[PDB]
This record gives C-alpha cells, structure tokens and sequence, in this order.
C-alpha cells in the first residue's frame, strides 16, 4: 500500500505480463528478421494462374 | 492452318536447364489444328513440339 506500480501497467514499447513462465507479452517493438522455407508442392506453376 | 499476324510473350522466363521459360502465343489461326514448332535458333529448347 505504498508500493511502487507495476510493469505492466509502467513499462514502455507496449507489453503485458503474467506469473507464468515470466514472460512479456506482445511487445511491439522494432523489426524481425524473418525467412520461411516454403514447401514447393504449395506452389503452383505458373502456367496454371 | 495459317498461324500469322499473332504475338509471342514470355510471362514466367526461368533462366535454367529444366523446361522452366514459358511463353504465350497469340495465336492468330486461319484453320484449326495442330502446328510443329521450333526455335530455328538454338537459344531456346522447347518441350513442345
């Protein structure tokens, strides 16, 4: 009752939190790169569209 | 059948050994039927005959 807030209602670049595995959640901060090895029989030839 | 006053176009050119180029033709036919085709330059092999 004389504490402090808290982080997930103080922290910046937009998280939540839980007492779970101590995570924090959504944090929608910066840029990832991300690169997928796509299996090639969801292609389809391009003949075909 | 005649085939002229037609156009050619690449749409998919895969630069490689496997049959990957494609190209459509405009076809521009006076009968209808089959017609042998050929690149009499040897730049280009084709599957279809």
């Amino acid at each position: 009752r004389d504490k402090g807030a808290p982080l997930n209602d103080v922290a910046p670049f937009g998280c939540s939190i839980a007492l779970e595995p101590l995570r924090a959640e959504n944090c929608a901060v910066g840029s990832i790169p991300i690169s997928i090895d796509i299996p090639d029989a969801a292609f389809t030839r391009i003949s075909e569209t | 059948p005649t085939v002229s006053d037609l156009e050619c176009k690449i749409t998919e050119c895969t630069y490689a050994s496997d049959f990957g180029g494609i190209a459509t033709v405009a076809y521009k036919s006076s009968k209808a039927g089959n017609c042998p085709i050929h690149s009499p330059s040897g730049v280009a092999v084709i599957k279809e005959n």
